[PDB]
């Protein structure tokens, strides 16, 4: 039972790694509009706990549903622009 | 029903669409022969559904740029769906209907499009077949008259 090793444990690296991780997100989404920031925020779940779904952000928002994916694909066409992704290329 | 034939037109939508990188409104609606509006409806219908778990990133997107449509994540869509046996025997049949009409088509023409297309389905002998192989019956007449249809040029018949 001494030579069986625990594959649960905390690495130690990946929580630094995560941590510096989410604040660099937090600082390029500071660089969008609050609109964007917030329908990305709700849609991939980094708000508290969990995603949701479209009709939904349409719906709490008020704006056709049509809109919203528009909204998104605008917002993740920007973001895979080279100046927005050279920070977050070494975190993958 | 009509709702299977949309069902087969929304998901084959997307590997035309990757076919041609720029096509436009009219291009697709020619290509589908449907409407404005409903192109309109099923690309708004194919645009919200995709991948499983539902995030912006894994259901299939697009890239309208003024009035062009392109795809930027087919989400597994890469290749039109199979043909069922009815449709694949009425082209068949059509196609070996219209290799013994003189002058409506070139033989050569539709003996590729046959050969290729029960490449394509894998049929085999046991499906409807022509009389002969080689017409060679041809005086070259016919390829004068679809030559002059299509340079539209003077032509003498007796």
């Amino acid at each position: 039972g001494d030579f069986i090793e625990d594959s649960e444990a905390v690495v130690a690296v990946d929580a630094v790694s995560f941590t510096l991780l989410q604040d660099q997100l937090q600082s390029v989404l500071e660089t969008l509009s609050e609109r964007e920031a917030g329908v990305v925020r709700l849609r991939f779940g980094l708000t508290d706990g969990q995603p949701r779904t479209l009709d939904e952000i349409g719906q709490v928002y008020g704006v056709t549903r049509e809109r919203i994916r528009q909204i998104e694909s605008k917002t993740m066409s920007k973001l895979r622009h080279p100046s927005r992704s050279q920070v977050l290329r070494d975190y993958l | 029903s009509q709702v299977s034939t949309r069902l087969v037109r929304l998901l084959n939508m997307v590997p035309y669409f990757q076919a041609n990188p720029k096509v436009t409104r009219a291009e697709a609606a020619a290509a589908l022969g449907v409407t404005g509006k409903q192109l309109d409806a099923d690309l708004d219908q194919l645009w919200m559904c995709g991948l499983p778990g539902y995030s912006p990133g894994d259901l299939i997107d697009f890239d309208f740029v003024g009035d062009t449509i392109e795809v930027t994540f087919s989400a597994g869509v890469d290749h039109p769906l199979r043909l069922t046996s009815t449709e694949a025997t009425g082209i068949l049949v059509a196609l070996r209907a219209l290799v013994d009409v003189p002058g409506m088509v070139d033989p050569e023409a539709a003996r590729s499009a046959i050969a290729k297309i029960e490449s394509a389905v894998g049929s085999q002998r046991a499906v409807v077949e022509g009389i002969t192989e080689d017409t060679s019956a041809e005086p070259g007449a016919a390829a004068t008259v679809r030559t002059a249809v299509r340079e539209n040029r003077a032509l003498t018949l007796e």
